[PDB]
RNA sequence: AUGUCAGCGUGU
DNA sequence: GGAAGATCGAAAAAAGCACACGCTGACCCGCGTGGTGGTG
DNA sequence: CACCACCACGCGGGCGGTAGCGTGCTTTTTTCGATCTTCC
C-alpha cells in the first residue's frame, strides 16, 4: 500500500495483527447529519422544517372564510462568517424565508370557492447554523448540544417484583409513552383489579376507560373473555366443553361422557384425562344445576313476555336465579369461562368495582377526575375525552413511536395514524391481561433497544414546532380580523415566538453545553456524548442504582469505561467508534456478516432489538485467512449473555477489535492490560491534558492519533491538492492543481491559520504549519498543526524518561519525583490565555468615556496606557495595573479595569467594539486598517494571478499577430493595453481582453469594497452599552510541586520535587533519568499498561538512538535504508508492509530524521504488541532484553543493590495547576448581609469552617478555639477590630460578643408573627 | 469446576512465586525465600494483597453480572497476559458496579452522620461517680461455630458493676468498682471467666 | 440594620404557619376539619359565631 | 429591616432581584386596594375576592408555595419567602449559625515531605506571610523598623529581608491547624509546627496521612491559624499530632508505616545464604554499619554480634546485658535507633508492616511517649532511605 | 462589591 | 337493629436526600394605557 | 393644533388561552371514606 504525502514524513510502526475490514468512520458525523436532516429540503415532510410547517400549516381562519398555507421555505445564506462571529460576539445563524399564500375564500359561497389569492416571501427569524465541526456559535461562544438518551414512545410493560405490598405478589403495570400527550397507565391491584390512570392522577377502575368508549358491558365481557355457552336439557343441562378448557382444573364432580366415566368424582384431571378428551372428542357433558351457581353469566338476559331483567349481565349466578331463567324459556345461556390461574376474572371484579353504568356516567367521571370543581357536563366531557387521546393536535404517537407499539403487540404492520384509537388500547390492556396470566413477559426499560437518541435536529425541530404552534394561534388571531382585502402575510404573522423559542434552546437549554476546548480529544469526546439527563429524562439525584449500571447491549454501542465519576456516573456515555444510529434514533453497530462458515465482508448494522436472535462471534477469534475459524468451539454471545458455540452456528462477526470502546478510550496503549477503574480514571484524565508549548509525538500510541486529530477540526487541511505556493508562520497559499481547477477562477487556496486565541477553558489555540515551499500536497493533507497535534498525531503530552523506584520518600504515596532538566528544557511549559472586559455604558448623568487621564493617578501608572486610553499591546502587566482607563461621571469618577490580584501576563491582543453611531477611537481605526490591509492583500494575490494569465494571454496574441516580443518586453506591461495591432481579428481579440481585464478589475473592487464595508459595518450590543474592550494576557505556565500529572492508565500524582539534575539516578553512560515514580502503585492499582508501555518506549528510543548515531556518522543511504527497512519488518505476521525500494533516497533521509527522536510504534487498543515482539525489538537495538538496566545513585554514588525498571512514558499534565489552588487570607472584604467573610478565590475570601469542622472540635476539649472561629474571627465585628487591635499591640486575648448572623437570625424569626427574646434574667 | 481450577492456580502461581529462588550456599545449593519485588511488596504488606496479585499473575476467575448471579464461563486471562473484548467488558460490569455505589454511598452516609450527631450532641461527661449498683452483662459473642469477639475486648478498659468472683469458689477476684485493665482483663481470663 | 417596620392590615389574614403545619393548631384549638377551616378562610363557606 | 433584604447595585443602571421586596410589594399593592375598596363602601360580591386574594399574598410572603402554587419570579420560578431563607440546608441555621467563613484561613494542595518530623508540617512561604500578617505587623512596630501600620504594610508588600526574617520569628512555636474537607472524625484537623519552606504546596508529613485519609494525589487541604493564648495551648495540648496516636474510636493506634518505610525495613531485615562477609564476627552494631557503607558485607549477610540491651527491673531504672547475637548485618544497623528499654527480639526477624506495628506498640507500652515520637521518626527515616538504597 | 439557576470538573 | 367506635386501606401531603473547592454562561418585570412633548 | 413619537407608570399578576401544564424516590403523618362489628 501506498501513503499519503504527511504520512510519508514519518511512518508509524503498526503491530496490528487482524487486517481491517471497515475503516473508522468520521467522529463528528453523529452531530453533523442529524443537523442536515434539520435543514435539508425534504420533498416528503418526515423530518425538519418542512415537517413542521406541513404539520402546522394550512392555517384556517374562525370563520371558514379565507385561509393561509405554505408552499416552500428558504434558508438565505449566514451574514458572517464562522470567524467573524466568533472574533465580534453575534451569534452564527441564517435568515429564514417561507413562502406564503393568502387566500381569501366567497363569502356568500362557502362550498369551496375561491375570491382572491396572494403570494409572498416572509422572513421568520433567524436559525443558527453547524460549523463543519460539529458545534455552535451562540453569541460569539462554541456551544455543542449533546444528545439525550431518553425512554422511546410506545407501550412498556414492567413490574414491581414484591418491592410493594408487603406480600411478594408482582403489580404488573403498563405505561403508554407518546412523544407529545397524555400519559395512560394501567396497573394491576393487589386484589387483582385493573386500574387506569392519567398523568399521573387518581386511580378509576379500567372499565371506566371502555365504557367512555361506547362500549356496554356485553361488548366488554364478549372482548376479554372466553364464552361458555350451556344449553338446557330436559335435565342434562350440557355444557359446550372444550377439553382443552379441562387442563389445570379440578374435578368437583364426576365428569361422564358418552355412557363412560372419564373422569370419577374427588380426582383431579391429571394430563392422562385430558389427552384422552381429547381424543374422544366429545362435545355436551352433562352438568349438575350447582355448577352454574358458580359462574357468572355473559349477557343480560330478557323475559321478552314480562318485559323485566330476569338476569343482567356479569353478576354471581345462584340456583333460584339459574330456575327463574329455566323457567322464563331462556333454553341457551353464555357464562365466562374462568381459571384460578390461565384465565382469571380481573375485568368481571373490575366491573363490580366500577360504579359507572353508561358512557356519559363514566364520561362525567373521568372529567370529574381530570378537573376538579369544574360542573362536569356533557360537552365538557366530550371534548375532554375526544381531545385526550384521538385528536392529532393533542396526541401525537411519532413514526417510532407507532413502530415500537405495533412491534410490542406483535402487528405486522409499521406504519399508522399518530394519535390512539379503541384498538389500541383494548389490545394493550389485553396483552396486559395475559402478562399477569404468564403468558408473555415484561419488558427490560434499560435495554438499549427501548431507548432512543435524540441528536440536536430533532431537539431543535420539537422546539421550532413549538415555536411555530404558538405563532399559528397568533396568526388565528389575527386571520379572522376581516378587511384582508388590504393585507400581506408579510405583516400579517410575529416571528418574535419561534425567535424565542430557539434563541432559549440554543443559548439556555439543559444539554447545550460550553464546550471545553482543553484539547481535542476534549473536543471530540464533548461532541459524541450522549447525556440521559434533560428534559424528559433522568435526574442526577433520583437515577438509582440499575439504570447507571453496564447493560450487555452496550457492546459496540456505548463506552463500558468512559463515564464521569461523580454523582452523574452511568447517566453520561460516549459513543462507540462504529456505532451509529438508524433513521429511529436506534442506536446500531457494524458486523460482519458470516455466511457457510466463512467470514465475508459485506457489513450490516445490527440493531440492539435485532441482534438478539443472531450469534456473533468476538472480534478475537483467530481466522485462517480463508474465513474459516481455526478452532471448533468459538467464544461467541447468543443474547446478552457469552458461551461457546460451534464453528458452523455463528451469524455475525465484530468488525474490529476497538469496536467496544470509545475514541478517547482507546487512545490508551495496552489497554487490555489495566484494571476497568483505572482504564477509566485514565481515560478521563487524558482530556484534561493542556497542550504544550511544543508537541510531542507518542512514542507508544494506538494508530488512531491521525483519526481524532484530522476529524477534529484544529488542524488546516488542504482542500485540494497542488503545490504549496506560500509559506508563513501566520498563512498559507497553496497553487491548486489543473485538475481540480475550477473555470473563471484564479485558483489558490488561502488558510489564515489562528495564533494564540484563548479557549474556553483559557489555554492557548495556536496553529503552526508544517509544509515547506514547494512541497507537493494532496487533498486531506495536513498543513497546519493545531494544538497538541504533531504532523497529524494527538499529542496530548511528551515523552519522560522515567524509572520505577522508591526514592527517599519522595514519591511516598502517589507523588512525582522531576529532575530540574524536565523544567530546563521547558517540556511541560504552557501559556494559558485570560480575557478581561471593560463595558463603557451610558449612565443617567451621562456616558462615561475611555480616555488617557485618571483623577488621582501618577504618570508611572497611566506610562502603559497610550493615548487612546488602550493599553499597549505587548506590555508586560502586573495585578493591580489599570488596563482600560475608564471615568464615569458622579466631577468624575475612576472604574477602570484594573489586573485581578495575583494575575500577571503580557496584552497580546485588544479588541474593541462600537455601536454603531457611536465615533470610533484610534485604537479601533488601526484594528480596521489590519483588517481591511489582510483582505487587501488577499484580493490583490488573486487579482495579480488572473491579471498574470490575461496579461500573458494578450502577449500571446500581440506576438501572434504583430511578433512585437521584444517591443513589448522592453514596454512596460501596463502600456501593451495602449498599443494595438493593424485592423483584423486581432484587433477585435486585444479590444475583448482589454474589456475583459477592466470588468474583472472592477469586479474586484467591488469584492474589496464589500469586504470594507464588512469590517466597517459596526456591532450591535446590549441596550445601554456603546463600547466593549476586550483584553487578553498571556502567561507562560512552568511546571513546579504541587502541579498535577498524569499518564494514559490512571496513574496520577503531585510533583513532589524538582530534584536537581546531578542528583537524579543515572546509568552506566551517564544519562540521568527524568521522572521517578513509586513502584508500589503498579501492585495494588493494577494497571501493568504502564510498565509494558515503560518497555516499549525504551525499545523504540533505542531504535532512535541507533538512527541517530548512524545519522551523526554521515553514513550512506543504503545502510539507513536497511536499518529502517530492518526494524519495520520486526513483528509477527503484522498487516502493515512498508517498503522502502520506492521511497526514493530524499524522502528516506527525511523519513530518518523524523525518526532520530525514536521510532513511533502503533499498540492497537487490544491487538498490540505481545511481550515477545517487545523482546525482538529491544534486542534489534542495543539494550537489555529483559528491559531493566542498572542505575547509579547521583547523590551518593554506589550502584543500586538491584536492576530498576527504566524507560520512556507519554507523561500529561492536567488542568490544575498549584497556582490555581492556593489561595490564603487574613482580613478582607465581608457580606453584606451576615456579616461573614466572602468565599471564592477570584474574590479575596476565607474557606469555610463548615458543620463537620465544628463537631471535630467538640470531640476534642477544643472550646476557646471553637468560640473564636466562631465569633471573633467571622460574626463579631467590635470583637473582629478589637482582635485585631489587640494581636497589633501583641496581647493574644479575645472578646466574643454576640455573632451578627444570630441577630439576623431573630429578626428574621421576629419578622413572622413570632416573638423572640433574650431574657438578660 | 471453574472456582477450583483458580484456587488450583492461585496455590501453583504462590508455591512458583515465594520460594522458587534457588541459591548455592558455601558448599552445595538450597531453596531460600524469593526476593521478587512482586512478591516482597506483597509478603511485607506495603502494597496489594494475594487477590490482587492472583490476578496480576493468576486468573483473574469469575465475575458476576450486575444483577449479581456468577457468569459460567470465569476470565482466564491474567492482567500481565492479554484480557480480550469479551472479558474486559465482563468485568467492566463490576468495575462499574463498584463505582457507582461508592459515588452514591458519600450522601447515605454524611446524613446518618448528620443525624446521629444531632441525636447526641447534648451529651457531655458532667460527673464523678452516681452509686449505681445496676450494670450489664457482658459476655463472649458466639454464634454457631465461631467467638466474633473475646470477652477481654469487651470487657477492656470499663467499669466493673458488682464484686466479680471467682468461679466456683465465691471469692471477690476484682474489687466491685475497679476499671478493667490490661492486668485486670488477664486475670479474668486467666480464671476463665465467661459473664 | 435592626429597625423593623409594620403594615397596618386592613382586614385579617390568618397566619399560615399555625394554619397550615400539620397538625394544624387553628383546627386543633377549635375542633374543626383542616379543610372547613382553610374553605372559610378562602371566602367560600359562611361560618357561625 | 432593610439591610437584611437589601438592593444590591448591578453597575449597569438595574438591580438584582430582591424576592423579599417583591413580596412585599405585592402584599402593599393588595392592602392599599382593599383599603380603597373599603372606604368607597364597595359591595361585598367584590371586596370579597379582594380580601381573600390579600390573605393569599400573605400567604405568598410568609411562605410561598405553602397552600398552592408558589408566586412565579421574573426567571419562571418559585420565589423564596421568608420561611424559605430559615428552614432548610441553604437556610440560616445551618449556612451561617452552624458553620461559617473564617479569617486567617488557605488553602492548598498537599505533597509529602520526609525530612518533617511528626509535629512539624511544611508551610508556602507566601501562605506563611499573608496568614500571619497581623503578627507581622505587630513584630514591625514593636521593634521600631516601621513607623506606622502603613508603613509595616508598605514594608510587607515591598518583600524585605526583615519581613521574612520577622516571620521566621513569629511562627516559631505557633500551631497551624490542618484540615482536610471531608471531616469524617476526630483526627480530620490536626495542630502542626510550620516550618518555612519554598514553594506552593503544603507539605505534610507522611505518617499522619492515615489519619486524615489523604493521597498525595492533588488533595487540597486548608490551614487555620488559632491566634489567642487558649487556643494556641488548646492547639498544642489537645490538637497536636503527638497527642493524637490512639483512635478514640477503638484505641488502636493511627500512625502506622503504610507503603515504603515498611518495605525498606523489610528489605534490610532480611537474610540470604551466601552474601558477602557471612559468617564473620563484629564487635558492634557500628562496625557492621561502615562493613556495609564500605561494601564489604552485604545487608543480608549472617553474622554474630556482640550487642548490649537494656532492660528495665522492677525499681525503674535500666539493667545492662551484653552478648553475642546472631542476627543479620541490616538488623544490627536498624538496633542503632531502638531505644534502651527494648529488648533485642523484636528486631531480629523479617519486619513487615504488623512486625513494625508491634515493635512500635512495645515501645509505646514500655517506654512512654516521647521515645514512641521520636523511635517513629526514625523508623520513618531509615525506612524511607533504605527504601531507596534498596 | 450580590444573589440565583444550569452545566462541567476535582478530592474524598 | 341501627348509630357509633374500631379498623383499615388508599390517597394525599410533607420532609429529606455529605462536605469543600474551581470554572463557565445567563439573568435580574410588563405592557399596554395615558400623559407628555416636539412638529409642520 | 391635530398628529405622530416617546416615556412615565401603575397596578397587576399564572400564563396564555378560545387549555392545560405533571409522567425514573423513600419514609412518615394525616385523613377520610368504606367496612364491620358490636353493642347498648
Ligand atoms: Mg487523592
Amino acid at each position: 500500500m501506498v501513503y499519503s504525502y504527511t504520512e510519508k514524513k514519518r511512518i508509524r510502526k503498526d503491530f496490528g495483527k487482524r487486517p481491517q475490514v471497515l475503516d473508522v468512520p468520521y467522529l463528528l458525523s453523529i452531530q453533523l447529519d442529524s443537523f442536515q436532516k434539520f435543514i435539508e429540503q425534504d420533498p416528503e415532510g418526515q423530518y425538519g422544517l418542512e415537517a413542521a410547517f406541513r404539520s402546522v400549516f394550512p392555517i384556517q381562519s374562525y370563520s371558514g372564510n379565507s385561509e393561509l398555507q405554505y408552499v416552500s421555505y428558504r434558508l438565505g445564506e449566514p451574514v458572517f462568517d464562522v470567524q467573524e462571529c466568533q472574533i465580534r460576539g453575534v451569534t452564527y445563524s441564517a435568515p429564514l424565508r417561507v413562502k406564503l399564500r393568502l387566500v381569501i375564500y366567497e363569502r356568500e359561497a362557502p362550498e369551496g370557492t375561491v375570491k382572491d389569492i396572494k403570494e409572498q416571501e416572509v422572513y421568520m427569524g433567524e436559525i443558527p447554523l453547524m460549523t463543519d465541526n460539529g458545534t455552535f456559535v451562540i453569541n460569539g461562544t462554541e456551544r455543542v448540544i449533546v444528545s439525550q438518551l431518553h425512554r422511546s414512545p410506545g407501550v412498556f410493560f414492567d413490574s414491581d417484583k414484591g418491592k410493594t405490598h408487603s406480600s411478594g405478589k408482582v403489580l404488573y403495570n403498563a405505561r403508554i409513552i407518546p412523544y407529545r400527550g397524555s400519559w395512560l397507565d394501567f396497573e394491576f391491584d393487589p386484589k387483582d383489579n385493573l386500574f387506569v390512570r392519567i398523568d399521573r392522577r387518581r386511580k378509576l377502575p379500567a372499565t371506566i376507560i371502555l365504557r367512555a368508549l361506547n362500549y356496554t358491558t356485553e361488548q366488554i365481557l364478549d372482548l376479554f373473555f372466553e364464552k361458555v355457552i350451556f344449553e338446557i336439557r330436559d335435565n342434562k343441562l350440557q355444557m359446550e366443553l372444550v377439553p382443552e378448557r379441562l387442563r389445570g382444573e379440578t374435578a368437583s364432580f364426576d365428569i361422564e361422557a358418552n355412557g363412560k366415566v372419564y373422569v370419577e368424582k374427588g380426582r383431579r384431571i391429571t394430563a392422562r384425562h385430558i389427552r384422552q378428551l381429547e381424543k374422544d372428542d366429545v362435545k355436551l357433558i352433562e352438568v349438575p344445576v350447582e355448577y352454574i351457581a358458580g359462574k357468572v353469566v355473559a349477557k343480560d338476559y330478557i323475559d321478552e313476555s314480562t318485559g323485566e331483567l330476569i338476569c343482567a349481565a356479569n353478576m354471581e349466578l345462584s340456583l333460584d336465579l339459574l330456575a327463574k331463567l329455566s323457567q322464563s324459556g331462556h333454553k341457551r345461556i353464555e357464562t365466562l369461562f374462568t381459571n384460578d390461574l390461565d384465565h382469571g376474572p380481573y375485568i368481571s371484579e373490575t366491573l363490580r368495582v366500577d360504579p359507572t353504568n353508561d358512557r356519559l356516567s363514566a364520561l362525567v367521571e373521568i372529567y370529574r377526575m381530570m378537573r376538579p370543581g369544574e360542573p362536569p357536563t356533557r360537552e365538557a366531557a366530550e371534548s375532554l375525552f375526544e381531545n385526550l387521546f384521538f385528536s392529532e393536535d393533542r396526541y401525537d404517537l411519532s413514526a417510532v413511536g407507532r413502530m415500537k407499539f405495533n412491534r410490542s403487540l406483535l402487528r405486522e404492520e409499521i406504519e399508522g395514524s399518530g394519535i390512539l384509537s379503541k384498538d389500541d388500547i383494548i389490545d394493550v390492556m389485553k396483552k396486559l391481561i395475559d402478562i399477569r396470566n404468564g403468558k408473555g413477559e415484561v419488558d427490560d426499560i434499560d435495554h438499549l433497544g427501548n431507548r432512543r437518541i435524540r441528536s440536536v435536529g430533532e431537539m431543535a425541530e420539537n422546539q421550532f414546532r413549538v415555536g411555530l404552534v404558538r405563532v399559528e394561534r397568533a396568526v388565528k388571531e389575527r386571520l379572522s380580523l376581516g378587511d384582508l382585502d388590504t393585507l400581506m402575510p408579510q405583516d400579517m404573522i410575529n416571528a418574535k415566538p419561534i425567535s424565542a423559542a430557539v434563541k432559549e434552546f440554543f443559548g439556555s437549554s439543559q444539554l447545550s453545553q460550553f464546550m471545553d476546548q482543553n484539547n481535542p480529544l476534549s473536543e471530540i469526546t464533548h461532541k459524541r456524548r450522549i447525556s440521559a439527563l434533560g428534559p424528559g429524562g433522568l435526574t442526577r439525584e433520583r437515577a438509582g442504582f440499575e439504570v447507571r449500571d453496564v447493560h450487555p447491549t452496550h457492546y459496540g454501542r456505548v463506552c463500558p469505561i468512559e463515564t464521569p465519576e461523580g454523582p452523574n456516573i452511568g447517566l453520561i456515555n460516549s459513543l462507540s467508534v462504529y456505532a451509529q444510529t438508524n433513521e429511529y434514533g436506534f442506536l446500531e453497530t457494524p458486523y460482519r456478516k458470516v455466511t457457510d462458515g466463512v467470514v465475508t465482508d459485506e457489513i450490516h448494522y445490527l440493531s440492539a432489538i435485532e441482534e438478539g436472535n443472531y450469534v456473533i462471534a468476538q472480534a478475537n477469534s483467530n481466522l485462517d485467512e480463508e474465513g474459516h475459524f481455526v478452532e471448533d468451539l468459538v467464544t461467541c454471545r447468543s443474547k446478552g449473555e457469552s458461551s461457546l458455540f460451534s464453528r458452523d452456528q455463528v451469524d455475525y462477526m465484530d468488525v474490529s477489535t476497538q469496536q467496544v470502546v470509545s475514541v478517547g478510550a482507546s487512545l490508551i496503549p495496552f489497554l487490555e492490560h489495566d484494571d476497568a477503574n483505572r482504564a477509566l480514571m485514565g481515560a478521563n484524565m487524558q482530556r484534561q491534558a493542556v497542550p504544550t508549548l511544543r508537541a510531542d509525538k507518542p512514542l507508544v500510541g494506538t494508530g488512531m492519533e491521525r483519526a481524532v486529530a484530522v476529524d477534529s477540526g484544529v488542524t488546516a487541511v488542504a482542500k485540494r491538492g497542488g503545490v504549496v505556493q506560500y509559506v508563513d508562520a501566520s498563512r498559507i497559499v497553496i497553487k491548486v492543481n489543473e485538475d481540480e481547477m475550477y473555470p473563471g477562477e484564479a485558483g489558490i487556496d488561502i488558510y489564515n491559520l489562528t495564533k494564540y486565541t484563548r479557549s474556553n477553558q483559557n489555554t492557548c489555540i495556536n496553529q503552526m504549519p508544517c509544509v515547506s515551499l514547494g512541497e507537493p500536497v494532496e487533498r486531506g493533507d495536513v498543513l497546519a498543526d493545531g494544538p497538541s497535534t504533531d504532523l497529524g498525531e494527538l499529542a496530548l503530552g511528551q515523552n519522560m524518561r522515567v524509572a520505577f523506584m522508591p526514592w527517599n520518600g519522595y514519591n511516598f504515596e502517589d507523588s512525582i519525583l522531576v529532575s530540574e532538566r524536565v523544567v530546563q528544557e521547558d517540556r511541560f511549559t504552557t501559556i494559558h490565555i485570560q480575557e478581561l472586559a471593560c463595558v463603557s455604558r451610558d449612565t443617567k448623568l451621562g456616558p462615561e468615556e475611555i480616555t488617557a487621564d485618571i483623577p488621582n493617578v501618577g504618570e508611572a501608572a497611566l506610562s502603559k496606557l497610550d493615548e487612546s486610553g488602550i493599553v499597549y499591546i505587548g506590555a508586560e502587566v502586573t495585578g493591580g495595573d489599570i488596563l482600560v482607563g475608564k471615568v464615569t461621571p458622579k466631577d468624575v469618577k475612576d472604574s477602570s479595569l484594573r489586573v485581578p490580584n495575583g494575575v500577571s501576563g503580557t496584552v497580546i491582543d485588544v479588541q474593541v467594539f462600537t455601536r454603531d453611531g457611536v465615533e470610533k477611537d484610534k485604537r479601533a481605526l488601526e484594528i480596521e486598517e489590519m483588517q481591511l490591509k489582510q483582505a487587501k492583500k488577499d484580493l490583490s494575490e488573486e487579482l495579480q494571478i488572473l491579471e498574470a494569465g490575461l496579461f500573458s494571454r494578450i502577449r500571446a496574441v500581440l506576438v501572434a499577430g504583430g511578433v512585437e516580443a521584444e517591443k513589448l518586453d522592453k514596454l512596460p506591461r501596463d502600456r501593451w493595453l495602449e498599443l494595438g495591432l493593424t485592423d483584423e481579428e486581432k484587433q477585435n481579440q486585444l479590444e475583448q481582453l482589454a474589456e475583459q481585464y477592466d470588468e474583472l478589475k472592477h469586479e474586484f473592487e467591488k469584492k474589496l469594497e464589500a469586504k470594507r464595508r464588512k469590517i466597517t459595518q459596526g456591532d450591535d450590543l446590549a441596550p445601554g452599552v456603546l463600547k466593549i474592550v476586550k483584553v487578553y494576557l498571556a502567561v507562560k505556565r512552568r511546571i513546579q510541586p504541587g502541579d498535577k500529572m498524569a499518564g494514559r492508565h490512571g496513574n496520577k500524582g503531585v510533583i513532589s520535587k524538582i530534584n536537581p539534575i546531578e542528583d537524579m539516578p543515572y546509568d552506566e553512560n551517564g544519562t540521568p533519568v527524568d521522572i521517578v515514580l513509586n513502584p508500589l502503585g503498579v501492585p495494588s492499582r493494577m494497571n501493568i499498561g504502564q510498565i509494558l508501555e515503560t518497555h516499549l518506549g525504551m525499545a523504540a528510543k533505542g531504535i532512535g538512538d541507533k538512527i541517530n548515531a548512524m545519522l551523526k556518522q554521515q553514513q550512506e543511504v543504503a545502510k539507513l535504508r536497511e536499518f529502517i527497512q530492518r526494524a519495520y519488518d520486526l513483528g509477527a505476521d503484522v498487516r502493515q508492509k512498508v517498503d522502502l525500494s520506492t521511497f526514493s533516497d530524499e524522502e528516506v533521509m527525511r523519513l530518518a530524521e523524523n525518526l532520530r527522536k525514536g521510532m513511533p510504534i502503533a499498540t492497537p487498543v487490544f491487538d498490540g504488541a505481545k511481550e515477545a515482539e517487545i523482546k525482538e525489538l529491544l534486542k534489534l537495538g542495543d539494550l537489555p532484553t529483559s528491559g531493566q538496566i542498572r542505575l547509579y545513585d547521583g547523590r551518593t554514588g554506589e550502584q543500586f543493590e538491584r536492576p530498576v525498571t527504566v524507560g520512556y512514558m507519554y507523561m500529561l499534565k492536567l488542568n490544575h495547576l498549584v497556582d490555581d489552588k492556593m489561595h490564603a487570607r487574613s482580613t478582607g472584604s465581608y457580606s453584606l448581609v451576615t456579616q461573614q467573610p466572602l468565599g471564592g478565590k477570584a474574590q479575596f475570601g476565607g474557606q469555610r469552617f463548615g458543620e463537620m469542622e465544628v463537631w471535630a472540635l467538640e470531640a476534642y476539649g477544643a472550646a476557646y478555639t471553637l468560640q473564636e472561629m466562631l465569633t471573633v474571627k467571622s460574626d463579631d465585628v467590635n470583637g473582629r477590630t478589637k482582635m485585631y487591635k489587640n494581636i497589633v499591640d501583641g496581647n493574644h486575648q479575645m472578646e466574643p460578643g454576640m455573632p451578627e448572623s444570630f441577630n439576623v437570625l431573630l429578626k428574621e424569626i421576629r419578622s413572622l408573627g413570632i416573638n423572640i427574646e433574650l431574657e438578660d434574667e | 469446576i471453574w472456582a477450583a481450577a483458580n484456587d488450583r492456580v492461585s496455590k501453583a502461581m504462590m508455591d512458583n512465586l515465594q520460594t522458587e529462588t534457588v541459591i548455592n550456599r558455601d558448599g552445595q545449593e538450597e531453596k531460600q525465600v524469593s526476593f521478587n519485588s512482586i512478591y516482597m511488596m506483597a509478603d511485607s504488606g506495603a502494597r496489594g494483597s494475594a487477590a490482587q496479585i492472583r490476578q496480576l499473575a493468576g486468573m483473574r476467575g469469575l465475575m458476576a453480572k450486575p444483577d449479581g448471579s456468577i457468569i459460567e464461563t470465569p476470565i482466564t486471562a491474567n492482567f500481565r497476559e492479554g484480557l480480550n473484548v469479551l472479558q474486559y467488558f465482563i468485568s467492566t460490569h463490576g468495575a462499574r458496579k463498584g463505582l457507582a455505589d461508592t459515588a452514591l454511598k458519600t450522601a447515605n452516609s454524611g446524613y446518618l452522620t448528620r443525624r446521629l450527631v444531632d441525636v447526641a450532641q447534648d451529651l457531655v461527661v458532667t460527673e464523678d461517680d452516681c452509686g449505681t449498683h445496676e450494670g450489664i452483662m457482658m459476655t463472649p459473642v458466639i454464634e454457631g461455630g465461631d467467638v466474633k469477639e473475646p470477652l477481654r475486648d469487651r470487657v477492656l478498659g470499663r467499669v466493673t458493676a458488682e464484686d466479680v468472683l471467682k468461679p466456683g469458689t465465691a471469692d471477690i477476684l476484682v474489687p466491685r468498682n475497679t476499671l478493667l485493665h490490661e492486668q485486670w482483663c488477664d486475670l479474668l481470663e486467666e480464671n476463665s471467666v465467661d459473664a | 440594620r435592626e429597625r423593623m417596620g409594620h403594615i397596618e392590615l386592613a382586614s385579617p389574614t390568618a397566619h399560615i404557619w399555625f394554619l397550615k403545619s400539620l397538625p394544624s393548631r387553628i383546627g386543633l384549638l377549635l375542633d374543626m376539619p383542616l379543610r372547613d377551616i382553610e374553605r372559610v378562610l378562602y371566602f367560600e363557606s359562611y361560618v357561625v359565631i | 429591616p432593610p439591610d437584611l433584604r437589601p438592593l444590591v447595585p448591578l453597575d449597569g443602571g438595574r438591580f438584582a432581584t430582591s424576592d423579599l421586596n417583591d413580596l412585599y410589594r405585592r402584599v402593599i399593592n393588595r392592602n392599599n386596594r382593599l383599603k380603597r375598596l373599603l372606604d368607597l363602601a364597595a359591595p361585598d360580591i367584590i371586596v370579597r375576592n379582594e380580601k381573600r386574594m390579600l390573605q393569599e399574598a400573605v400567604d405568598a410572603l410568609l411562605d410561598n408555595g405553602r397552600r398552592g402554587r408558589a408566586i412565579t419570579g421574573s426567571n419562571k420560578r418559585p420565589l423564596k419567602s421568608l420561611a424559605d431563607m430559615i428552614k432548610g440546608k441553604q437556610g440560616r441555621f445551618r449556612q451561617n449559625l452552624l458553620g461559617k467563613r473564617v479569617d486567617y484561613s488557605g488553602r492548598s494542595v498537599i505533597t509529602v515531605g520526609p525530612y518533617l518530623r511528626l509535629h512539624q508540617c511544611g508551610l508556602p512561604k507566601k501562605m506563611a506571610l499573608e496568614l500571619f500578617k497581623p503578627f507581622i505587623y505587630g513584630k514591625l512596630e514593636l521593634r521600631g523598623l516601621a513607623t506606622t501600620i502603613k508603613a509595616a504594610k508598605k514594608m510587607v508588600e515591598r518583600e524585605e529581608a526583615v519581613v521574612w526574617d520577622i516571620l521566621d520569628e513569629v511562627i516559631r512555636e505557633h500551631p497551624v491547624l490542618l484540615n482536610r474537607a471531608p471531616t469524617l472524625h476526630r483526627l480530620g484537623i490536626q495542630a502542626f509546627e510550620p516550618v518555612l519552606i519554598e514553594g506552593k504546596a503544603i507539605q505534610l508529613h507522611p505518617l499522619v496521612c492515615a489519619a486524615y485519609n489523604a493521597d498525595f494525589d492533588g488533595d487540597q487541604m486548608a490551614v487555620h491559624v488559632p491566634l489567642t493564648l487558649e487556643a494556641q495551648l488548646e492547639a498544642r495540648a489537645l490538637m497536636m499530632s503527638t497527642n493524637n496516636i490512639l483512635s478514640p474510636a477503638n484505641g488502636e493506634p493511627i500512625i502506622v508505616p503504610s507503603q515504603d518505610v515498611v518495605l525498606g525495613l523489610y528489605y534490610m531485615t532480611r537474610d540470604c545464604v551466601n552474601a558477602k562477609g557471612e559468617g564473620m564476627v563484629l564487635t558492634g552494631p557500628k562496625e557492621a554499619e561502615r562493613l556495609y557503607r564500605s561494601g564489604l558485607a552485604s545487608l543480608h549477610a549472617r553474622v554474630k554480634v556482640r550487642i548490649t540491651e537494656y532492660e528495665k527491673d522492677a525499681n525503674g531504672e535500666l539493667v545492662a546485658k551484653t552478648s553475642l547475637k546472631d542476627t543479620t548485618v541490616g538488623r544490627a544497623i536498624l538496633w542503632m535507633i531502638v531505644p534502651k528499654g527494648l529488648p533485642y527480639s523484636i528486631v531480629n526477624q523479617a519486619l513487615g508492616k504488623k512486625a513494625i506495628s508491634k515493635m512500635l506498640n512495645t515501645c509505646y507500652r514500655i517506654l512512654g511517649l516521647k521515645p514512641t515520637v521520636i523511635f517513629a521518626d526514625q523508623i520513618m527515616y531509615t525506612g524511607f532511605a533504605y527504601a531507596a538504597r534498596s
